[PDB]
């Protein structure tokens, strides 16, 4: 736990350097859930992973 | 506002008649007020008459809603109207008729605002206004209780208003009986008994039985209202001093007497300290009720039911009184007489020894410091009596082995092990008795005292033999039999005990040191009774000071007797005290001091006024330091006030020690040693908290000795809560060996705090109350005061003889079993409004068997809708019996 | 009723004047309170020192143990610390820990959640008594349900009935 | 009097002054101490501090195996779920800590100083519990024939396996108690078990359901055994469909989590052992939702139906709780309850109750006739359509 | 600063799980003239949301 | 100067504030029909240490020959 967030910010960091750049994910579901439990420590981290993105769109 | 309702005829008017009180009437207001005194009153007299009847329609109306903002501000405005000048000055008729809604107006006001000077006020303005209207008080509330609807919030007014009668402001005795309070008492019980016990109102409740029986029986709880007013009696010592309330406790014990509920009336017999008075609670339930009931009965039962300290009967005073009134009483005869007669008493204590079972493991090995520890052990596993009958059986390794001062010690403590004996313990001493030096025979005469009480009741007394033994020339001898005789009759009135201890002392020249102690045996006499007033006692104490006051034992014990023997009563001290001055000392200064702080003991605000004015923090010589601690305790008076007192006692307890360390700091580790009885004599509300936090310290303070002190409240309730903290205190104590010395008073208090399961707990209490006197725990706690205490002294401290009987359950109909009967549990209370804290006879079925306890059990309750009863005993089983009263002459009630 | 808060002040009184007197006199004189308070006070606030951990008390064990689960991810079977009380631990607070060796050090918080946040709501209404009119029969109804058993239940329970809800 | 006044305001600022003081020396706030308990247990105390007993972090024995380096070790498996293979601190020996026990283990040392009590993981079950109420027996009716068939069954092995073993009769097991609500279920269980005086546990199903699928499971296991092992219990259910609702899936939803616990209470109750004596009773709010296992004799001998209180049941409930109330007694109690339609037991009793009310509402010494009229007119027609019963009884 | 866990400087700054929240749902771009054409529409919807946040006091 | 003889007079002082207190305090004006309470008859403790005087004087630069 906690490494899952830190991974997302380097990765769509590499396209931002060397622009333009394309960040493709295959398939963006497992993660781009609208329903998260957020109870138990793996919902959790699901959930860090959206947030980032989120905020990292932006961040292009 | 909303001018004109009443004042107007149109249909529409009636709503706004309602609210318009509230601002201003037309003529309605005026009708009292204006047109009163305006016009004359025969001109006014038609009118008035006719406007009378439509305010008492308003009042009902008014009702009729839920309404506070329509209830309060509308009958204020109308009474300032009355107040001028219809109040009597009108005519004969019409000033009753004004003065009926009058009362309704009033008692918002009263009851709203609780403030002293609210209080006084309105009591003046209610009496006059009584006695002009000539009862039509009782009517109005009558109708109220009836109506069709009205507030909750009229519910708490309309008794309160009979507070302003019981003042006499402007009242002697007319309307001083009942403002109709019987169904006032019954909806609520709240203010209504408090205005009872102050007017002497009480008095008509007897008469009123009859009809309130029902109601008490399954339908209500107006057995709660009851309680209270005693409740509030026995209050009123803390309210006002003790010469105030004892005229006043006089009074309320007759009509409690002639009440079928008998402990109420136990109660308040138990605070006068008087002979008169036990015969007639005893005789009067008999009289009254000719059914034969529970109630020729309850005399008898609540003579057991009594508990305050020693052996059977307890008190003793009231089993000498209660013979003569026995043959009027005439269950039968021959069976009466067995029922009051110790022997029976002592048969269901056997029953109990089967259960507890052997806890004795400790020493009893000989040589040394040992052998003097072993004495005192045997008892203190099996605390009261228990299973240590094979110990006491063997007279050959504790007693015969010890040496001077210990023998006594041995053969002392003996007694309070075979405690509850009819005989086989008496032929145990008797045969130690013959046996040996001077010692033993001393020793076994205050053990004697206990064993032989069993047979009693005025057929072979204890007196008996204890007269005989108390001639012996011997110094030791004597003095063991005096409070071998002290230690039975704790505290009597009787013509024999007192003509025992008038020649003996009769010099302050003795061979032993222990001498002083006849003093205190005397002392014990005279509370819980009628004083002894006995002249040795009194005339020795000045010239034993003025020969010595060197030894720190001797000294201190006469004056300590003095002291003793002049409470009970102020009144005669006088007789005594007009004789001392004959013989005039510096020392008997001192004593005259004395009698002052005496008479006035057991006050609640004049004790604690004269601790400024104080003999603490002070030495004269040394004659000064040996009463200062006994002042501090307090301690007849803590147990005496009642059980909402209890809550104060337990800071005012911590309180005295903390007074003694003050003001001397050579008394600050004497305050501390005296704590572990203080508690004991206290039985304060929570008994938990005090005694463990001070066994933990007791260890680093010097003198171990307070530890063991601590020991004796510290079990508390015998082992179910208190497994963990019997435990603990042990292995403190067994834990720290530095010396064999140290050793053996941490072994005494692991020994004492170590009882096995189920046995009789640390009790001076009632057991209803927390009331009650105490003359037994005055044997250590007098001991308890000298400076390092000697192998002498721990013999008189050892005794307990206090504890609890088992019988905590019906005594009824002749039945006296420890064979199992059931009862009743609430799961659902309500009642925090009785005295004793016995909640509601509606009942919810559970199993058999009450057996012993201390705290708690308040739940626990009697059942009384299995066949629809009501308690006239008021159950917890601490010594609360589950007995009830009906009237079939035979328990509907089976035994389970 | 006067003479009744006479006697409830009489506790009181006492209370605050023994809790003072006590603790300043007593370490002064002898050897009562003397080296033992100061060594409850002393062992406590060193053991709690930098930093404590937060738990809840979810149940406490008779033999001097207690089952905390502490907001660090770990649940403890602690011990009890020398001078701290087991049965002072209310099951709705949670207690403080020494976040070094787990044993409870005592409660300075009791904590808080969101969770209480909805249960309690404040009302001031803008339209409130008096401010509705007619229908005056239906208010009245409520009031003898609600109103009168709530204010004074020692009638309505002692009759028989369970209090008219 | 005006010198005591004075001090009933004070009381207040110097008790909040004294705090820091009163905190240390009685206990809350900064430095709890009780100075009653933990002083006496003080030298006890003492041990547990200077080892490494604190922490003593919670687990699950998995299995006892012992091996080298430190000879005696134990495979545990704590409850936030990861295993550590620890030591024994001496203080007890390896005969102390068992496979599958509770037991526990330090986090700073990782070693087993005393075992853990096993099997007392829920709390939320706690919560509920309290142990023989009752509002009052007079409510109930008193003896009913419902209550009497209720006590050979329940009451009668826990007071006397003696005289099961004599005659030579198998011991019960399960009653299943059911009707709509109101009917009484836990009223009748709670009465009951006061007489037979065994320990009461009753708990609501909804607490032995939390979190995700196979927690609240765990907890139903636990409790039960802990029950069985108990001499003389008696478990009264409260309410299950919570834990005793409908078995099926659509794939669109799914019944599984309640089916689950369901599942495990009821494989419980006689076990795959013979039975024992302990007695369970279970309360159920619809008798449509029960599955065969459940339903089998020796888990469920006879079945006793509480719902809408018999014939004899509805004036019983109107007189012993008019008895108990103060009322008027030229009113025939049956009449009132015989003008109820269809009562259920509640319904019965909400006549007394608002009959009762009007009565207080005077504050008169009895009632009156016009309270019972306005009550009892009012419950036929308004309360009766609006029960429980008209919707639940047609669907059962 | 750790093992201690005593205060060094305060971040000025002040964080609060609601600050991320309205930077992640992300705030539109889009004018209500380049909406427009629902010009009937801005004047219907302005009265009810937007007057009683902005002077409740009105 | 040498702390052994300061130690002494430490405890010395102390004396003094413990007997006007513990008379004071003994006295009960909470108990007594008139309450002004005993809260506030609250002192508390004193010792004495000593140390040498440190006073520039006759100094024109630091530490010259300090002229007179």
């Amino acid at each position: 736990l906690g490494e899952g967030p830190r991974m997302v910010r380097d990765v769509f960091r590499l396209a931002k350097e060397n622009a333009p750049a394309i960040i493709f994910i295959d398939e963006i579901d497992a993660i781009a859930t609208k329903r998260f439990d957020a109870q138990t420590g793996a919902d959790r981290e699901v959930q860090r992973i959206l947030l980032e993105l989120l905020n990292q769109m932006d961040g292009f | 506002m909303e001018e004109g309702g009443r004042d107007k005829t149109p249909v529409q008017s009636q709503q706004p008649s309602a609210t318009a009180p509230s601002g201003a009437d037309e003529k309605s207001s005026g009708k009292e007020r204006r047109d009163a005194g305006e016009k004359d009153k025969e001109q006014e007299l038609s009118e008035e008459d006719k406007q009378l009847q439509d305010e008492l329609e308003m009042l009902v109306e008014r009702l009729g809603e839920k309404d506070t903002s329509l209830y309060r501000p509308a009958l204020e405005e109308l009474r300032r109207q009355i107040r001028s000048s219809t109040t009597s000055m009108t005519s004969v008729p019409k000033p009753l008729k004004f003065l009926r809604p009058h009362y309704g107006k009033l008692k918002e006001i009263y009851e709203n605002m609780a403030p002293g000077e609210n209080k006084c006020f309105a009591a003046d303005i209610i009496s006059v206004l009584a006695m002009t209207m000539s009862g039509e008080r009782e009517c109005l509330k009558y109708r109220l209780v009836g109506s069709q609807e009205e507030l909750a919030s009229w519910g708490h007014e309309y008794v309160r208003h009979l507070a302003g009668e019981v003042a006499k402001e402007w009242q002697e005795l007319d309307d001083a009986e009942k403002a109709q309070r019987e169904p006032l008492l019954t909806l609520v019980k709240e203010i209504v008994p408090y205005n009872m016990a102050h007017n002497a109102e009480h008095e008509a409740c007897d008469l009123l039985m009859e009809i309130e029986q029902v109601d008490m029986l399954e339908k209500d709880i107006d057995e709660n209202a009851y309680s209270k007013v005693c409740l509030y009696l026995t209050s009123c010592v803390n309210y006002v001093p003790e010469p105030e309330n004892s005229a006043l406790l006089r009074c309320a014990l007759g009509v409690f007497r002639k009440f079928s509920r008998f402990p109420e009336a136990l109660r308040l017999a138990l605070m006068l300290n008087d002979m008169e008075l036990v015969e007639d609670i005893f005789t009067s339930c008999k009289d009254v009720v000719v059914q034969k009931q529970m109630a020729f009965m309850l005399g008898r039962h609540g003579v057991f039911l009594e508990l305050s300290e020693d052996v059977e009967e307890y008190e003793d005073l009231t089993e000498i009184m209660s013979n003569v009134q026995l043959n009027s009483n005439f269950l039968a005869l021959a069976r009466e007489l067995d029922i009051m007669e110790p022997k029976v008493p002592d048969d269901i204590y056997k029953t109990h020894l089967e259960n507890n079972r052997f806890g004795g493991s400790g020493s009893q090995v000989d040589s040394a410091r040992m052998n003097l520890a072993s004495s005192f052990v045997n008892g203190f596993v099996n605390a009261a009596f228990g299973q240590d009958k094979l110990l006491t059986d063997d007279g050959n390794k504790w007693l015969y082995k010890n040496k001077d001062h210990g023998m006594l010690s041995a053969a002392a403590s003996l007694g309070m092990i075979l405690l509850w004996d009819v005989d086989g313990g008496l032929t145990q001493i008797d045969k130690y008795l013959y046996s040996s030096e001077d010692y033993i025979k001393s020793g076994a005469l205050l053990a004697c005292g206990i064993v032989n009480s069993g047979v009693r009741n005025e057929c072979d007394p204890a007196l008996a033999l204890l007269s005989d033994y108390v001639l012996h020339n011997s110094n030791t001898m004597r003095l063991g039999s005096i409070f071998g005789l002290g230690l039975a009759y704790a505290g009597s009135n009787r013509e024999d005990v007192l003509t025992l201890l008038l020649p003996v002392m009769g010099d302050s020249k003795s061979s032993m040191e222990v001498a002083g102690v006849t003093a205190l045996a005397c002392g014990m006499i005279a509370v819980g009774s009628c004083n002894g007033d006995v002249t040795s006692t009194i005339l020795q104490t000045i010239m034993e000071k003025s020969e010595t006051e060197l030894k720190d034992t001797y000294a201190r014990w006469l004056p300590l007797g003095l002291g003793l023997n002049h409470l009970g009563k102020g009144e005669a001290i006088e007789a005594i005290l007009a004789a001392l001055e004959v013989v005039s000392e510096p020392f008997r200064s001192f004593a005259n001091t004395l009698v002052d702080v005496c008479a006035y003991a057991g006050s609640g605000n004049v004790l604690k006024v004269q601790q400024l004015l104080h003999i603490c923090s002070e030495h004269f010589d040394s004659k000064e330091k040996e009463e200062d601690k006994d002042k501090k305790e307090k301690k007849d008076k803590d147990k005496k006030e009642a059980p909402a007192d209890m809550g104060a006692h337990q800071g005012v307890a911590v309180l005295g020690i903390a007074l003694i360390a003050m003001g001397e700091e050579i008394g600050a580790e004497m305050a501390l040693r005296t704590f572990g009885h203080l508690l004991r004599y206290g039985e304060p509300t929570l008994r938990r908290a005090v005694p463990l936090a001070l066994a933990l310290i007791s260890v680093s303070n010097p003198r171990l000795n307070i530890l063991d002190t601590l020991s004796k409240f510290s079990h508390d309730a015998d082992p179910e809560v208190s497994y963990n903290s019997i435990f603990a205190m042990g292995m403190v104590g067994s834990g720290t060996n530095n010396a064999r010395l140290a050793a053996m008073l941490r072994q005494l208090a692991q020994y004492h705090a170590k009882d096995p399961n189920n046995l009789f707990m640390v009790r001076l209490a009632q057991g209803l109350t927390h009331l009650g006197k105490g003359t037994l725990t005055l044997c250590p706690y007098h001991s308890d005061r000298q400076l390092m205490s000697q192998v002498a002294v721990a013999g008189l401290l050892t005794v307990l003889v206090s504890f609890l009987d088992v019988r905590n359950i019906i005594l009824g109909k002749s039945h006296y079993v420890l064979y199992g009967l059931v009862a009743a549990m609430q799961p659902r209370m309500l009642v925090t409004f009785d005295e004793e804290l016995r909640p509601l006879p509606v009942s919810v079925r559970v199993g058999q068997a009450v057996d012993v306890v201390g705290q708690a059990g308040k739940p626990k309750t009697i059942t009384g809708f299995q066949t629809h009863t009501t308690p006239v005993l008021l159950a917890h089983g601490e010594r609360a019996e589950l007995a009830t009263e009906e009237f079939l002459p035979v328990t509907p009630i089976l035994e389970g | 009723t006067q003479c009744r808060l006479k006697l409830l002040k009489l506790e009181r009184i006492k209370d605050y004047l023994l809790m003072e007197e006590e603790f300043i006199r007593n370490q002064e004189q002898m050897k009562p309170l003397e080296e033992k308070q100061e060594e409850e006070r002393s062992k406590v606030d060193d053991l709690r020192g930098t930093p404590m951990s937060v738990g809840t008390l979810e149940e406490i064990i008779d033999d001097n143990h207690a089952i905390v689960s502490t907001s660090v991810g770990s649940e403890h079977y602690v011990s009890i610390l020398s001078f701290v009380d087991k049965d002072l631990l209310e099951p709705g607070c949670s207690v403080l820990l020494n976040h070094k060796v787990h044993a409870v050090i005592g409660v300075l918080m009791d904590d808080t959640d969101p969770l209480v946040t909805v249960m309690k709501v404040e009302k001031a209404p803008q339209e409130t008594y008096a401010d509705i009119g007619g229908l005056d029969n239906q208010i009245q109804e409520i009031k003898e349900s609600v109103e009168l058993p709530l204010t004074h239940p020692e009638y309505y329970e002692e009759m028989g009935i369970k209090p008219p809800k | 009097q005006s010198t005591y006044s004075r001090q009933i305001k004070q009381v207040e600022d110097d008790i909040q002054q004294l705090l820091k003081k009163i905190n240390e020396l009685t206990g809350i706030k900064e430095s709890d101490t009780g100075l009653a308990p933990p002083a006496l247990w003080d030298l006890a105390a003492d041990k547990q501090t200077l080892q490494s007993e604190q922490p003593l972090q919670v687990a699950r024995c998995t299995k006892i195996i012992n091996a080298d380096s430190e000879d005696p070790k134990y495979i545990i498996n704590v409850k936030q779920f990861a295993k550590f293979v620890v030591d024994l601190s001496d203080q007890v020996a390896p005969t102390d800590i068992e496979e599958g026990m509770r037991v526990g283990v330090d986090r700073n040392k990782y070693q087993i100083h005393i075992p853990l009590p096993p099997k007392i993981d829920p709390t939320v079950t706690m919560m509920q519990v309290e142990e023989k109420p009752d509002v009052t027996y007079s409510d109930v009716g008193g003896c009913k024939e419902q209550i009497e068939k209720l006590r050979e069954v329940v009451e009668t092995p826990l007071l006397h396996p003696e005289r099961f073993v004599n005659l030579g009769i198998e011991p019960p097991k399960g009653v299943l108690l059911f009707g709509p609500p109101g009917t009484g279920k836990t009223l009748c269980a709670r009465a009951v078990a006061n007489r037979t005086d065994a320990c009461f546990i009753p708990v609501i199903g909804s607490e032995l359901v939390q979190k995700y699928v196979g927690e609240g499971a765990r907890m139903v296991r636990e409790l039960f055994e802990m029950a069985r092992t108990k001499k003389a219990c008696l478990i009264f259910f409260d309410e299950i469909d919570a834990i005793g609702g409908a078995r099926f899936d659509d794939g669109a939803g799914g019944d599984n989590e309640v089916q689950r616990t369901m599942l495990e209470l009821i494989n419980q109750l006689d076990g795959f052992d013979p039975r024992g004596n302990i007695k369970v009773l279970m309360a159920t709010n619809r008798p449509d939702t029960l599955d065969p296992a459940l339903m089998r004799p020796g888990r469920l001998d006879r079945k006793i139906e509480f719902s809408l209180p018999d014939l004899e049941g509805r004036t019983h409930i109107f007189k012993i709780h008019a008895r108990s109330m103060s009322v008027e007694r030229d009113i025939r109690f049956e009449l009132l309850a015989r003008l109820c339609p269809n009562s259920t037991g509640a319904e019965i009793r909400s006549v007394c109750t608002e009959a009762g009310m009007f009565a207080i509402r005077a504050r008169r010494k009895i009632a009156t006739e016009k309270d019972f009229l306005e009550a009892v007119n009012k419950v036929i027609k308004s309360y009766a359509k609006f029960s429980a019963t008209p919707r639940y009884m047609t669907y059962n | 600063r750790n093992d201690s866990y005593t205060l060094h400087k305060i971040l000025p700054n002040k964080v609060d799980p609601l600050v991320s929240l309205m930077m992640v749902e992300k705030v539109p771009d889009s004018t209500y003239e380049m909406i427009g054409g629902l010009d009937k529409q801005i004047k219907e919807i302005k009265e009810v949301i937007e007057l009683p946040v902005k002077h409740p006091e009105l | 100067e040498v702390p052994k003889e300061k130690e002494k007079e430490k405890v010395s002082t102390a004396v003094l504030s413990i007997t006007a207190k513990a008379k004071k305090k003994e006295k009960e004006k909470e108990k007594k029909e008139e309450e002004k309470m005993e809260v506030d008859e609250a002192e508390k403790k004193e010792e004495k240490e000593k140390k040498k005087e440190p006073e520039p004087n006759f100094q024109l630069l630091d530490n010259p020959a300090r002229v007179m």
